[PDB]
């Protein structure tokens, strides 16, 4: 059934993301900040479609839950659920 | 035997090669008289060919499909005197010329103009220099373990 | 006002064909108005066939 | 159809002569 | 500002005939036009982009038109093995009847041109079948160049023009290349592959009209969604299908069979799919990796900054390093140059090995000529991947900004390397030659017996090592039980050791005492070479003989007869130098490369072992005895269809010899003789009514030594093109 | 090789050898230099000469002895 | 015009100026150094570029300097 193997990978990599591995990331993504050129990031050096979009990234969650990491760890999941339902498809033993 | 080799003292091709060579030497001896130095001097050549094929064949050497023989630069124990032995033997000597060389420079360094010396060789110090390097190795360690190999 | 005549000093000037050598002092002169009073002579010559030179204070160093 | 008969000429001279002839003057003009 | 070289003043004032000269010369040199900036340079860079994309589209779709139209593609689909490809047509009135009775080739009505390019073996390949087909993509081709040119003119304007900081944006540009250029273009080919080429090559016809009514798989998009993938691979080709037909097929569209299709030895369709499927995924899956408007991802410049050792063993590490690379664009060019080069080597490695496409393994001048053409233009790439670095350190290299990184640390020990590349490029040249004579003269005096042989042991013991049993070794692959003999016995290994271990095929050949030879020619060539492109760039911003190297520019003839005479002090003068080193290694790879591939198909391989390792061989065995059909183009008696490629020959050799004028004698004769030249002409009646309006000069240094390089290099390529073609096409085999 | 190339390369690849040399105090006194620019010219000329005369004295020599 | 520079390591030998072949360099007093002189070069558009001066000058690297530039009909030497 590969709805239930689906659901079950997704759930785990989502419930891994938002209540383990969460502050890890946050802190590594606070340390390296936005890409800079001559001392100054990509919108203060004169691009105007680098702006980063502050309204998407807004949440209500109490921790901070945004769109983009339940897209990032549902993608990690699905390709976990992906590779295990191919594997157990065949029959080939070493 | 190794990489699909035969034995040199077992292949066929290197015993039809030793009779195409000495056929081709008789066909040049039966011109001249038996008695004459020519025959002497073809006679001494066949008799080379035969001891060279010979001493190739009892010296365990490995001829190939077309019959001529393959050195084995690999490692293996059989071969230790087709290239590992000589040339360590190398080595040693070139060491020597070496090592010799660089003493003379030193010994022409207290002078104030050593291109005299370089230019016109002095015989003497030479001389006592060129006997040193027979034991390169064990000066050479000692320098190197003491640090007077490199400059500073 | 500088090294000693017949002292030996390194040379720490990037241009000259004996940089990070050693050479011998010659004579430093008195005047406060030379910007370049060392007088130092080498063992070899460069690609010209000229085996002498002139260095500032600080380009050369005691040894 | 003979296009080459017709092409190969125009190609061959009548473009070349035109463009050395304006590049030289280009090239000469104050 | 007012003659012809609008963008230097300089080069406009002076009135001799080297103005012309050097504004032809540095028309493309956008950093020394007068009043430029960043952005006109790189707005200038960008238009440059779209017309080179505008002309590539514009010659393929020449390319197939010509095919289409003056070809015999569907004489030639029918029976690939008995029908010689025609490149156009050839109209000329300087033809003599006995030249248009000669050229007369194929089924066509007229002189033609056999095409060596290869282009009718991929375009049956990929799954065309008519000349509609090539019109409707010569159509398609011309509209791209077209839609090309309009881009770049509408980007030059100034209300569509980009910034600079928008040109600077690496992390964008790195995920939309990694995620859409190359996942979304494979992805993309192996629909095509699944939808149009692998039915193409069952029988199936699927075009544009009707490719919505078919389906590729009669299961459909189920297994896909479902998980049960192995599906796709359960009915493969059987081993008697024919290629082009219906019979002894199956429904199999991704498996990993491995080897080549018994009947056009090459590789199966269904494996070139599931290997872009998978490569297209790979790069989906890594093009994630930086950071954007998102707020997620990976900084450059934090990741450089990390990886310093500690112990201070590389100094400052890679600190800085992020803003050298981005505010210099010869190191740019530099890195994509040598990363192209490599590229296109392993391409010319592997396309003679492992074919991709149909009953291309029976044209043996093709391969040849295909691989000569990429090893070639490899080398140049190679060289011009220095040529740029060197660049780069005379140009945008800041010393303060990089101070005890690697960069500087590289330039603080340049003595070491330098002395440890030349060496290494002693030792393989003395011994390498010392063997080549010494065998020499053991077969002069007539005994063959005394010579130096040498086997490859580690090179047989790799190919044993791979899976073959032509030696005797037993290691991994050629042992019957292994633990990766084990692990991919039941997917690949069946087809992949029958593929092998064939001896018709060019798949690890046998190797003898003869390769080891040629390979340590080969590795002296590549270090002679690298010394030379290394010290040039290393010893570009200064040196001991002249330590102000930097002021003067990347190219400068000399610096006087003083301290000895400097000539050739440029780096410049280090290129030019080793672009001849390029071209002897390039010849002697692809010399190595024809012979054995010639003795290989002429059915003897004992001609080639026993000639091999004596120079008089391959002189004698290989030269002289090729030439024998190839200089009987034209003869007294009367001429056949190999007297272009004699022709072609004599021209190279003419040029080849001309290129010594301008590479021997030098500037102050020749200007001697056009002083006495203008006296003449200036002194004789009835001619000086016509005057010259640019004084007559001879050439300067550096504009001599670019043109008897690039008569050397023409002349060399010609030459040897028509050797190969002419010795290979004679005897087709 | 003589006849194409130039003096400076050559006098800035002997620095480096130079210093290799005298990393381990193996330098001479006679300092090493590259050849002058007439001399390297000659050099040139002399094994051109020299190359292109006993190629031919080779090939005369031998098809008239054989075949004559 | 090439463009002759003169730096101050010079020690007014006054080599250069007569090496010129052309009358370009000249000297004129100077308190740097012990002759109490220096070069100049005020006729640089008469220069030719042949480098005489930088053949001729005792230092460690020459004090005196010939960039090229663009050519014109006076330094490129044409008699016609
Ligand atoms: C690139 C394309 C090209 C083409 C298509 C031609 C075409 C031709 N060549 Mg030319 N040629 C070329 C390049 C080319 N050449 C180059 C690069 C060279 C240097 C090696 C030469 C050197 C050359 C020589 C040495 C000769 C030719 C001759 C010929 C003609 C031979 C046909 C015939 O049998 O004579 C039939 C008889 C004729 C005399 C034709 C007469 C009509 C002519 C074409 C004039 C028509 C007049 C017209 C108004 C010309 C002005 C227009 C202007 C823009 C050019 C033909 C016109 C031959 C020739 O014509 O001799 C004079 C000849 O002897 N060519
Ligand atoms: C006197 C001893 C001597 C010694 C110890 C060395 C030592 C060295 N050489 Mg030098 N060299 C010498 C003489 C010597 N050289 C001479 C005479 C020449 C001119 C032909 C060179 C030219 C040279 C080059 C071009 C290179 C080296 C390099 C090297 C280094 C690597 C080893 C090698 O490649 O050898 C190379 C050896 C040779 C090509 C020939 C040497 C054989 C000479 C003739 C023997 C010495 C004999 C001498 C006359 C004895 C007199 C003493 C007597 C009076 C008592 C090593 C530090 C290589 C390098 O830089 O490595 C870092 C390299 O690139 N050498
Ligand atoms: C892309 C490269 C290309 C190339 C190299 C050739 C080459 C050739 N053509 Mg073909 N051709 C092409 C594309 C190309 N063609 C296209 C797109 C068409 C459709 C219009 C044709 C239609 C065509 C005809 C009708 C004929 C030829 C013929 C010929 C031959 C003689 C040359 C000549 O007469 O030109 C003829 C060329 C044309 C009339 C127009 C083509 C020019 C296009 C529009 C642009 C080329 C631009 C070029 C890349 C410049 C860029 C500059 C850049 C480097 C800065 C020669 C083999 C002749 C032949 O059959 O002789 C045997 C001939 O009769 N060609
Ligand atoms: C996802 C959308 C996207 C896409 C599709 C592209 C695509 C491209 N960009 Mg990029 N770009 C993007 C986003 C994108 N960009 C963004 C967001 C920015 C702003 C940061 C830029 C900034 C940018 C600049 C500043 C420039 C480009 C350029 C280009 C062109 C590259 C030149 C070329 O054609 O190489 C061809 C590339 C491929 C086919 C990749 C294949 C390479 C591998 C090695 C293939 C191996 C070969 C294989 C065996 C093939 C067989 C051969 C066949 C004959 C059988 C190409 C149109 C350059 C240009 O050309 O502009 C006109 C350029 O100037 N881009
Ligand atoms: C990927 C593309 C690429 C790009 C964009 C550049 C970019 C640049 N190069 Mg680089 N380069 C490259 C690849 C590239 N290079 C390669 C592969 C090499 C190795 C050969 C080099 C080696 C190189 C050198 C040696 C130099 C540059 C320089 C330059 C700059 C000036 C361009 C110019 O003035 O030339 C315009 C050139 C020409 C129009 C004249 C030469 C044309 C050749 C000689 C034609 C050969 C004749 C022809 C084939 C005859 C055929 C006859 C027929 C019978 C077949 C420019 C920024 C120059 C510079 O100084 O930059 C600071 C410089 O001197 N480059
Ligand atoms: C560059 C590398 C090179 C190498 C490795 C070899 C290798 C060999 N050569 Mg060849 N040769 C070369 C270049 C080379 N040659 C060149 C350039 C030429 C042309 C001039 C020749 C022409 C040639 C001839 C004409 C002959 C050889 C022979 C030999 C063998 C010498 C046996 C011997 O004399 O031992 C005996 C000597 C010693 C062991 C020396 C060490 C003892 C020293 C003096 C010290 C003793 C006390 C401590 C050896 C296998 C000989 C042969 O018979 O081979 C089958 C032979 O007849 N060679
Ligand atoms: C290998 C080829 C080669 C060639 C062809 C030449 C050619 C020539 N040499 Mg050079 N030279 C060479 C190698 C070569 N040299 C070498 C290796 C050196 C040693 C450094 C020299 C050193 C040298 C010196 C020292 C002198 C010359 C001079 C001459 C000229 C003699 C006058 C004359 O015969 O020209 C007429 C032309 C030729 C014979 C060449 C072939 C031309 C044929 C007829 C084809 C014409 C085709 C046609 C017009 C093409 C048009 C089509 C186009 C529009 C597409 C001539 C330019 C002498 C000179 O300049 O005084 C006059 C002289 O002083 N040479
Ligand atoms: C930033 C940018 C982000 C972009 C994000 C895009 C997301 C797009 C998601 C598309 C998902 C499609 C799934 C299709 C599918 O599963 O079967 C869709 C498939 C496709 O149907 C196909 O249609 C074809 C039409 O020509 C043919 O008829 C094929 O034979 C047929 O299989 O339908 C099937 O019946 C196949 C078997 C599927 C297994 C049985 C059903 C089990 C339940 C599936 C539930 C899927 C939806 C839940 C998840 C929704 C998530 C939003
Ligand atoms: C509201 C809310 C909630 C809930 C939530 C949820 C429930 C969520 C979910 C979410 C989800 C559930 C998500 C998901 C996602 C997903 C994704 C993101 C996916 C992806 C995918 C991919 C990417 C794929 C790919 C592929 C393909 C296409 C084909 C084959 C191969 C592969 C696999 C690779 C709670 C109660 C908690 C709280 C309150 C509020
Ligand atoms: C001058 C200069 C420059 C240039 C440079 C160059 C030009 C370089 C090159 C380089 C190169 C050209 C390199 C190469 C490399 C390579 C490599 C590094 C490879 C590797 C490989 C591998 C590792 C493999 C492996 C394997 C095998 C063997 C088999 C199978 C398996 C495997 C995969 C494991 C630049 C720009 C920087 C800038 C600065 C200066
Ligand atoms: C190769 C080359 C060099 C370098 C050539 C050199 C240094 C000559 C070297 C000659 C010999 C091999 C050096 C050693 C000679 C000693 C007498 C050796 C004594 C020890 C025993 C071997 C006797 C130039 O200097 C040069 C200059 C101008 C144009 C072209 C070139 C040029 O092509
Ligand atoms: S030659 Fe040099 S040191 Fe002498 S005066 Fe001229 S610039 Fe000064
Ligand atoms: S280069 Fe010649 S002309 Fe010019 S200043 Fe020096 S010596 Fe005088």
């Amino acid at each position: 059934s590969p709805s239930i193997v689906i659901s079950l990978s997704t759930g785990l990599s989502l419930f891994l993301g938002r209540f383990v591995f969460f502050n890890f990331q946050r802190e590594n993504v606070a340390k390296q900040g936005l890409p800079e050129q001559n001392g100054k990031t990509h919108f203060e050096a004169g691009d105007d479609r680098a702006k980063e979009y502050v309204s998407l990234l807004k949440s209500n969650d109490p921790i901070g839950f945004n769109i983009v990491d339940v897209l990032a760890w549902g993608s990690i999941g699905h390709i976990v659920a992906y590779y295990i339902l191919a594997t157990s498809s065949n029959g080939y033993d070493p | 035997d190794i990489s699909g080799l035969t034995p040199c003292k077992d292949s066929k091709q290197f015993a039809k090669r030793e009779k195409q060579q000495i056929k081709k030497l008789e066909s040049s001896l039966k011109l001249y008289a038996p008695e004459s130095a020519p025959a002497l001097a073809l006679n001494a050549q066949i008799e080379k060919t035969k001891r060279r094929f010979d001493n190739y064949g009892k010296y365990g050497l490995l001829c190939g499909s077309d019959g001529l023989p393959h050195l084995i630069v690999n490692g293996d124990q059989r071969h230790w005197g087709e290239f590992i032995t000589p040339g360590i033997l190398f080595l040693y000597i070139a060491g020597w010329i070496g090592w010799v060389g660089r003493s003379y420079l030193i010994a022409i360094s207290g002078e104030k103009k050593p291109a005299m010396k370089e230019i016109i060789i002095d015989v003497p110090l030479a001389s006592r220099i060129i006997f040193r390097g027979f034991i390169w190795p064990v000066a050479a360690y000692r320098e190197f373990l003491n640090g007077d190999l490199i400059a500073k | 006002i500088g090294p000693k005549r017949g002292s030996k000093v390194k040379i720490l000037r990037k241009e000259s064909y004996w940089y990070k050598n050693v050479g011998s002092v010659v004579a430093v002169d008195q005047d406060p108005k030379t910007r370049y009073p060392v007088v130092v002579r080498f063992a070899k010559v460069n690609y010209a066939n000229i085996s002498t030179n002139n260095y500032a204070l600080d380009e050369v160093e005691e040894v | 159809n003979n296009l080459p008969s017709i092409f190969v000429p125009l190609v061959g001279l009548v473009f070349p002569a035109i463009a050395m002839a304006s590049l030289f003057l280009h090239i000469q003009k104050n | 500002a007012l003659r012809f070289p609008r963008f230097s003043q300089g080069l406009a004032q002076d009135p001799t005939t080297r103005r012309i000269w050097f504004g032809i010369a540095t028309a493309h040199d956008f950093e020394n036009h007068d009043d430029i900036t960043e952005e006109r340079l790189y707005q200038n860079i960008f238009a440059s982009h779209f017309g080179q994309l505008a002309i590539i589209f514009l010659w393929t779709s020449g390319n197939l038109f010509h095919v289409a139209w003056q070809g015999n593609f569907e004489a030639w689909v029918q029976d690939p093995l008995h029908v010689r490809p025609i490149a156009h047509a050839i109209w000329d009135p300087h033809f003599g009847q006995p030249a248009v009775e000669a050229f007369t080739r194929g089924g066509a009505l007229g002189p033609v041109n056999i095409a060596y390019s290869g282009v009718y073996q991929w375009w049956y390949t990929i799954g065309l079948r008519t000349n509609g087909d090539l019109y409707t993509g010569a159509l398609f081709l011309l509209f791209l160049s077209a839609i090309s040119l309009i881009a770049g003119w509408l980007h030059l304007q100034p209300k569509w023009k980009p910034s600079v900081s928008w040109f600077k944006n690496a992390e964008s540009r790195l995920n939309h290349h990694l995620s859409g250029l190359f996942g979304v273009s494979s992805l993309a080919w192996t629909g095509h592959l699944v939808h149009v080429a692998i039915p193409g090559s069952r029988g199936e016809y699927v075009r544009w009209n009707n490719f919505l009514g078919v389906l590729p798989h009669p299961q459909g998009l189920g297994p896909l969604f479902t998980g049960q993938w192995n599906l796709y691979a359960q009915n493969p080709d059987s081993s008697s299908h024919l290629f082009g037909t219906s019979q002894g097929t199956g429904t199999a569209i991704l498996t990993l069979l491995g080897g080549f299709h018994p009947q056009t030895q090459s590789l199966w369709l269904t494996d070139i799919a599931h290997h872009h499927l998978a490569i297209a995924i790979l790069f989906l899956v890594a093009g994630h990796m930086y950071r954007t408007n998102f707020g997620i991802g990976h900084s450059i410049k934090d990741l450089l900054e990390a990886h310093i050792p500690p112990g201070g063993r590389l100094g400052r590490g890679h600190r800085g390093l992020y803003d050298t690379i981005n505010n210099s664009i010869h190191f740019q060019l530099g890195l994509a140059l040598a990363s192209l080069g490599v590229i296109t080597s392993l391409v010319a490695q592997h396309m003679y090995s492992l074919p991709a496409y149909a009953f291309i393994a029976q044209d043996f001048t093709t391969q040849a000529a295909l691989y000569t053409h990429h090893q070639y233009i490899a080398g140049f790439i190679m060289t011009g991947a220095f040529a740029h670095g060197a660049i780069f350190f005379i140009r945008d290299y800041n010393p303060e900004q990089n101070e005890d990184n690697v960069l500087a640390r590289m330039l603080d020990h340049k003595e070491a390397i330098i002395s440890h590349l030349s060496w290494a490029s002693l030792f393989l040249g003395f011994h390498t030659l010392g063997l080549y004579v010494h065998n020499d003269v053991m077969l002069a005096f007539g005994t063959p017996e005394k010579q130096i042989l040498i086997e490859p042991i580690f090179a047989q013991w790799i190919q044993s090592a791979h899976g073959k049993t032509s030696y005797g070794f037993d290691v991994l692959l050629s042992s019957t039980n292994s633990p990766a003999f084990n692990a991919g016995r039941s997917i690949w290994l069946p087809g992949w050791l029958n593929a092998i271990n064939e001896n018709s095929n060019s798949l690890f050949l046998t190797i003898g005492p003869g390769d080891f030879l040629v390979h340590h020619a080969i590795a002296l060539g590549l270090h002679t070479t690298t010394l030379i492109l290394v010290k040039g760039a290393l010893d570009a911003r200064g040196s001991k003989l002249m330590p102000d190297k930097k002021d003067f520019g990347y190219s400068f003839p000399c610096d006087g007869p003083g301290r000895g005479g400097t000539c050739d002090i440029s780096a410049w003068d280090a290129f030019y130098l080793a672009v001849f080193w390029m071209l002897n290694t390039i010849g002697w790879v692809t010399f190595y490369w024809h012979w054995k591939h010639i003795t290989l198909w002429q059915g003897n391989v004992s001609q080639f072992n026993e000639s091999s390792t004596y120079l008089m061989g391959w002189l004698r065995d290989y030269l002289w005895l090729n030439s024998s059909q190839l200089i009987n183009g034209y003869n007294p008696f009367g001429m056949n269809s190999l007297s272009v490629w004699a022709w072609m020959f004599l021209f190279g050799h003419l040029v080849w010899a001309t290129g010594f004028m301008f590479l021997i004698s030098w500037r102050g004769y020749w200007q001697e003789l056009i002083e006495t030249l203008a006296w003449a002409h200036e002194r004789t009646p009835l001619a000086n009514l016509i005057r010259w309006r640019d004084k007559p000069v001879a050439l300067s240094i550096v504009q001599a030594r670019l043109v008897g390089l690039a008569h050397f290099s023409v002349g060399y390529i010609f030459t040897y093109a028509a050797f190969l073609i002419a010795s290979t096409s004679g005897k087709f085999g | 090789m003589f006849l194409f190339s130039g003096r400076g390369y050559w006098q800035e690849l002997i620095e480096s050898i130079v210093w290799a040399h005298n990393k381990l105090k193996v330098a001479p006194a006679t300092q090493p230099r590259a050849l002058s620019i007439v001399q390297g010219r000659a050099v040139g000329v002399t094994h051109y000469l020299l190359g292109g005369i006993a190629t031919t004295w080779a090939f005369f020599l031998a098809r008239i002895i054989a075949v004559g | 015009s090439h463009s002759v520079k003169i730096y101050d390591t010079c020690i007014g030998c006054t080599q250069c100026v007569r090496a010129c072949p052309t009358d370009v360099l000249e000297m004129i007093p100077w308190d740097g150094c012990k002759a109490k002189q220096i070069a100049s070069a005020p006729r640089t558009e008469d220069c030719v570029g042949c480098k005489r001066c930088e053949s001729a000058c005792p230092t460690d690297f020459l004090s005196v300097r010939v960039y090229l530039w663009h050519e014109t009909t006076r330094s490129m030497g044409l008699a016609y």
